[PDB]
């Protein structure tokens, strides 16, 4: 039995690319109109791809230049939303999944009793979680998880993360070398999410979706004081730094255009 | 009924020893309202390694290739946008195994992180836009012998950056107090052969002729060692010399043929 | 997703084999003319195969016969070059590639902290490196890397490599037995490189390529002095011992000939 | 279209116990401007093992097969050249794992090389030319038990080559101070069954008839032990006896049939 | 690599089964006439299958009944021979092959100098070796190799093999139980060898092959003397206990018959 | 072409709880001068386990199924011979990892054999001829818990066969000094479901009708324990009760249909 | 090499679902009539699927309420039976199978002898055993085997299984939490057995089979006495709690109709 789902048939593909230079976020969205004869209504597979630059910046506090700061990206937020009643989300990917770990329990008796338990897991630098899903739209957020350091894995919520003994008066020197920074912090993030949106025929012709790509950036402030180094982290320093592109889809003429982008 | 027309274009810079082999596939499909071109940018960016001079008493220096940047771009006025590119950025993963033990006492703990280490890492350039894609292969974790991981910016208080330093307290001319060319990572002393992919797309209603600017560049770092009288110390000066070869290739979407137009070799020494 | 030039289509294969008995190098080159309808210009896949004998020789020095020597091959050099403007290299293999090693980092506290790091790699007796690639020609050199011997692996740059306590007055006895010599040093090397050369149609009829196979031989001199075996190695003793065969390809009549070979 | 006409030819030497089973495939393709023949040489080169005599007091000797050389050749005057051959020479690889560990002190290091050991190794002959291909299966690492690896040329100062010696200080007739036939490598005491392949090629603009000379040869070595009064010692004398069977097979490219012409059994005892 | 092997066409299969109740050996030989259009001469694939019963017998000695004996099979000998000149062997299987072992060499320095070498192999209870192959016929012999017993593997050439402290006065009790006897000794051996015999057409019509199945049985004599079990083994006690079936093959009418069988 | 006319036949013995399910495929091929029938004998031979009585003071006994023999036979007068059969006998293999290590001293030598242990082993019957094939599933290595591997003929001087003995020095009625039915191997206390295969062949010129005698049999062993006053002992008496069900099935090669003729249930208590 | 059953052919599938709310057992049986042209008689593949709820109940005893009890399922019994001579069982699945365990025997001599044996197996929470198969019907019983606990595997026959130190006066508290109960005890069991029943054509038209699904429930009684916890288990407390559904199959009209169900 299993299942089929909007598949096979014929696809007319239309691609739109926009770039916000002010926030360094690029939206390469491909809108593939599907026409399965077996499916009752109409369908559009929308693949969200692009580049959200990390915009990691190393500077010194203005009023107190002896204090240095690293604005590093914590969560890249990606979302698609619609206000049209006819359009409804029918399939979305990455979805939230339950997790499992391989465990081993050993009991021994060297006639001294011995007990040992090993739990094993596969961690990832950044984890993608479905923040909110309703029939109209879905939102995913790639929050940071764990990072490998020369001395064991460190949680992304540690205050002394990405900070080191100062090697010089330059701000970059108060923070770890680039060889110890994950690629997503050093360079940027490439989204790859897919959303199929069904639309009831006869009740509508045009429909507008607003796709948002963005970054919530945390900041670590570090300064050497009283024979010690003081690192502090302001969680969610700048939050909701996102770009929103509203795309108008004419289901009839299979044409997607771009209404407006904010921030322009 | 998808139809593909394949062609190739090549440009060379003997002075900077940089060669560009570009392969183009003009995929045409009725389902897409625009033309599509996949560009495979292969070729060769020489490392530019300058061997240390053996007859140097206290101070000696080598110029090693540390970052090679390849960027495929399009003009702002054209309708040619870059839809896809590879290799993309990676969310690296690692495997962790934690063990808790007891003896009835020796309560013991243990945590093993298994990962993969590379001498050079490719990442996208933060200037990747709708009309330009770039990649940068930078030196990552270079291991001396069992000593290491080091990089272009590591630092020890006393001995400094010991990336290519043979012995901290050895007794030889500075020219011979470096690790031999064999131990140095392959890309640092030999050619870097890029294999980068870019998909470009042009609205059929656009002008039949467009131009695309492909740039291959090398950033060389200077590693110098010195004898302070008691210990050897080293320093890596990043981006000392940047040898860049950029080439403009006229793409004719109508006749599906690509012709190299101009070749600009540029040198930025500091 | 780039497909490739020469995919499917039709191939007219022509094979030419020549042997230089004076240097013991054989060049079995197969020239396969490809006619992809999709490709704009002409194309020829040139497969470099053959046998470069190691020519390992064990002999005593003339002046002082109490000193023995081993001329062993260090780097086998293989290269294809053209002077014709129309012919350009579009694909070559072996290609210089980045390397990776599996690493494991363990930290434990037996309440006595214990740290352990294991880096694992795969080594080859001889490594092939692209020495120089330009549009006209490409050169590869199979330099020696590491050799498994009893009591641990040894670098190919060690001076005491391939030398042993003398077992008799014969030169062969000052050096390790054949059971401890890699096959490339004991016998020879078989090249397997592929080069695709495109040629613009209309502005050309005939083209000539020089394919060079060769050997750079290092020498280890060993002699017992004051009850201590003394081993010394002259890096690049004899260098550039190569054979060059110029082959004339007529693209029109699909015929390859041998213009000339040096060493004659 | 490709047309493969297959035929077979066989020759035998009961005196030297050597049999040659040759299989031939005359592949004909319009894309090639020459005829092609794939020769697969199989058969049997007996080891020639001579058992040690058990009634030998202080000195005894065995003749063991150590190298088997199979060579397929063509005449210098013909146009029949040898394009390909298998098994080719191999760039053997090995896996190395290095561990560095400290207990905050017992700094420890460790290096493990994992490889593969074979009792016999096939390599090409250094006389492989455009008109001849040869292979030699020589004894490589022969393990007595947990004692070894030994070979045809190993040497210990006192006990000498101890390849097939039971005990260094045992007390038996020399005939019974050898390892039993069952512990000796299979090829050393039993038949060697070759599986070698060669691809010959002949310009169709040539003589319809050519000849090819296939040679199967064994190189026996003599291992002798002796009691010096205090310890047993051993010596391996290489290539003492060379039993060679060479056969000429007329190949008709026109009718695609192969006929054995002459058979030459040769002995080189020294 | 590129070699078709004298097979790949229409096969007329003929099967003949014979059994010698006197020696308990059964010969299920299938003769498949192959008619490859590409092959110049005629060809017959002869598949040797059947059952050679171990005939393991535990009994006391006649003169001295206090001495017990186990006649156990050591080598099962299988052979095909032809006296006709036209028929020649072109392919035979199992063929004698070289063997390899995975080795690991570890050198460590706990700043002690530990060294460790592990050689690993895959042993089999009985090993098949090509005893003698000539153009007319081939012989294989499945000799015994190693047997897993509680407390380590034991060579098949050990004198104290298959003998145990007597558990009673019965002969079966002086030898190990059936739970510690390999299946080939407990029950029997099933051969599976393949021989392709080509025959030059025009010069012959009928050809006769003698196929021999057999057993060489060793014997272990055991008796308790001065309170010490004394075990002794007579290697090749009864040798060459074989059955020979001569089969006449008419290549023309594709008919195989049985001329004669010895032991009758 | 090939046609596989398939049919099935079944026979039952409620008294001995033995059922025979026989599947038949009458493969007809022109290239074979004889008819071929593949017989798949499946079904059920109940173990016949008799639970020990719990009210037994010093002596108690259980009857456990230890060998199940299935044999397919044909009459000597017919031309129906047995060409092939499965499961055949096996040349079992094992993996050895000899290690030698020294510390520059503790010369240590370890040897590991890795194998596979089965509680029951299928072997051919030594009465397999051209007209009969047989298989015997016998108890092999049965482990009490971490004790053994015991079998039907193991023996300790003092305690004797301890196959199903719970405790050597326990203090319970003999009926309760056995391991519980759960720990006993599945086949010993539960049904044995055979899956054996035989290929039979009949000359086309032979009589259209033949008969084949398929036999399913169980051999039960008596395991008795006793208290000598100081320790418990045990004894396994092999083949005490042999319950056999044999059935003759008329095979019509002409109409490709099989009909059961007679059913003979036989008991051999001893 | 046996085709078997009805390979390919054509299948007319008929499905009947019944539920006994009194015993919480559901029978989803699918009867697929196979019509293999090569097969002599008629055949029906009967797939037994459904849900037998564990009905695990934790309650105090009536007379003495200070004593608590857990009725937990031990064996789920599934059976199919026919009382018609024409229909005979020809294939049934899961079948009773022999078992094997990987073993490793190591002997060492630190020149101090050392010996080590590791036997490894793959246990399952519940094991399915064919209790009784005859030509007319087959019965399988999924008895319990071994359960993982926080302190090593425990046999399903242990008296102190599923009992814990009381955490409160409630009955559920005298027994382990649901996080330490296998899914089959916490919820229920889904059967998946297949039975092919052949019927001789010509001598019959209608046939009736009774398919029984059921549960044998054991009970663990636990009560705290004199500063100790007394756990006792009544093996087979309630046995043979089954539901039998008689289905009448008309081979001619390919129609299966439920005759009667008990417990009604």
């Amino acid at each position: 039995k299993i299942e089929d789902i909007g598949q096979g048939a014929e696809i007319i593909k239309r691609t739109q690319d926009i770039t916000s230079k002010r926030l360094a976020i690029t939206q390469n969205i491909q809108f593939d109109f599907v026409k399965d004869k077996k499916y009752n209504k109409d369908a559009l597979v929308v693949k969200m791809q692009g580049f959200i630059s990390s915009r990691t910046t190393y500077s010194d506090l203005k009023k107190y230049p002896y204090i240095k700061r690293m604005i590093w990206p914590f969560q890249y937020n990606i979302s698609l939303k619609t206000k049209d009643s006819n359009v409804d989300l029918i399939n979305y990917l990455p979805k939230n999944k339950i997790d499992s770990a391989d465990v081993s329990q050993k009991l021994g008796y060297n006639i001294s009793f011995n007990y040992s338990k090993t739990i094993s897991y596969n961690q990832k630098n950044y984890v993608t979680e479905v923040e909110s899903q309703n029939s109209k739209g879905v939102k995913w957020g790639v929050k940071a998880n764990s990072f490998v350091t020369p001395n064991g894995q460190v949680s992304a919520y540690d205050q002394y993360l990405f900070a080191q003994d100062p090697t010089g008066p330059a701000a970059r020197d108060y923070f770890v070398p680039d060889n110890q920074l994950p690629p997503l912090i050093q360079s940027g993030f490439n989204p790859s999410f897919i959303t199929t949106l069904s639309h009831e025929r006869g009740k509508g012709d045009k429909s507008e979706f607003e796709i948002t790509y963005g970054r919530n950036m945390d900041a670590t402030y570090a300064y050497v004081t009283r024979h010690r180094l003081a690192v502090d982290r302001k969680h969610d320093a700048f939050k909701n730094r996102n770009v929103t592109v509203k795309y108008e889809v004419n289901w009839k003429t299979h044409e997607v255009k771009i209404k407006s982008i904010t921030p322009k | 009924k998808v139809t593909l027309y394949k062609t190739t274009a090549t440009a060379d810079s003997d002075k900077f020893k940089i060669s560009q082999i570009l392969t183009f596939n003009f995929i045409k499909d009725k389902s897409y309202d625009k033309d599509t071109l996949v560009l495979k940018a292969t070729g060769n960016i020489n490392s530019g390694f300058v061997k240390p001079n053996p007859n140097d008493y206290d101070f000696s220096k080598l110029y090693w290739g540390a970052k090679y940047n390849v960027s495929i771009s399009s003009q702002s006025n054209d309708s040619v946008n870059v839809v896809d590119y590879a290799p993309k950025n990676q969310n690296e993963e690692f495997q962790v195994q934690n063990t808790l033990g007891y003896t009835f006492g020796n309560t013991a703990f243990s945590e093993t992180i298994n990962y993969k280490q590379e001498s050079y890492r490719t990442t996208l350039s933060r200037n990747t836009n709708y009309k330009n894609v770039g990649w940068g292969v930078e030196a990552h974790k270079i291991m001396n012998n069992g000593w290491g991981p080091y990089g272009r910016d590591s630092f020890h208080p006393t001995y400094g950056n010991e990336l290519f330093l043979a012995g901290r307290q050895s007794s030889a001319y500075a020219g011979q107090n470096f690790i031999a060319q064999h131990q140095m990572p392959l890309l640092s002393r030999s050619n870097f052969n890029p294999e980068f992919l870019s998909v470009l797309s042009h609205r059929q209603d656009g002008a039949k002729k467009s131009k695309i600017t492909v740039t291959y560049q090398r950033e060389m770092d200077l590693y110098q060692i010195r004898w302070n009288g008691f210990y050897w110390a080293g320093a890596n000066y990043k981006n000392f010399k940047t040898r860049t070869f950029k080439s403009t290739y006229e793409i004719d979407w109508e006749n599906h043929k690509v012709k190299l137009l101009d070749t600009k070799e540029t040198e930025n020494n500091k």
